[PDB]
């Protein structure tokens, strides 16, 4: 289940949104 | 104790006056570990990974930094699909100078039992001479003959 895990795409978008 | 501890370290986040912040995350990272052996909600691993990278993020100097490495390997062990990772830094040229990128993607590929794209994996890290290059290579001949002894 992905529940808990970490989504890399999302983090990578993240820290590109500053 | 534990608390204290992690204060402390979030204080030298915060007013390191050297020149290798890396050093800071590193420490606080490797002290979780050794604190929180089998993880747990109060490490703050994950989080903590996290806040390493944002801050440390575009800083090529860290390129070839085995510590730097570091924080994306163990970031990426926490990620729902660890492949995402591992092409991030191949295309970002992180970590592709040093042998333990390659060998630790190859072992993803691995533990998926996809031998073929493992073995594709140790064969981009030895062409690029990826260090160290014997460990590198060692640790290809040890992959060929756990497959052998998967087939036998």
């Amino acid at each position: 289940s992905s529940e808990n895990k970490i989504d890399f795409n999302d983090f990578i978008k993240r820290l590109k949104t500053g | 104790t534990g608390s204290q501890q992690k204060r402390a370290f979030e204080y030298e986040i915060r007013f390191y006056t050297g020149n290798d912040p890396l050093d800071v995350w590193d420490r606080y990272i490797s002290w979780t570990e050794q604190n929180y052996p089998q993880g747990g909600k109060e490490s703050n691993m994950s989080t903590l990974l996290e806040r390493a990278v944002e801050a440390l993020q575009g800083e090529k100097r860290y390129y070839s930094d085995p510590r730097f490495l570091n924080l994306w390997l163990k970031l990426g062990r926490l990620c729902n699909e660890p492949l995402d990772m591992y092409s991030y830094l191949h295309n970002q040229g992180i970590g592709v100078s040093l042998a333990q990128f390659y060998i630790s993607w190859a072992e993803e590929y691995e533990a998926r039992e996809n031998f073929r794209k493992a073995d594709a994996i140790f064969q981009e890290g030895i062409q690029q001479k990826a260090e160290p290059l014997e460990r590198l290579q060692s640790q290809h001949r040890q992959f060929q003959a756990r497959v052998s002894r998967q087939t036998l």
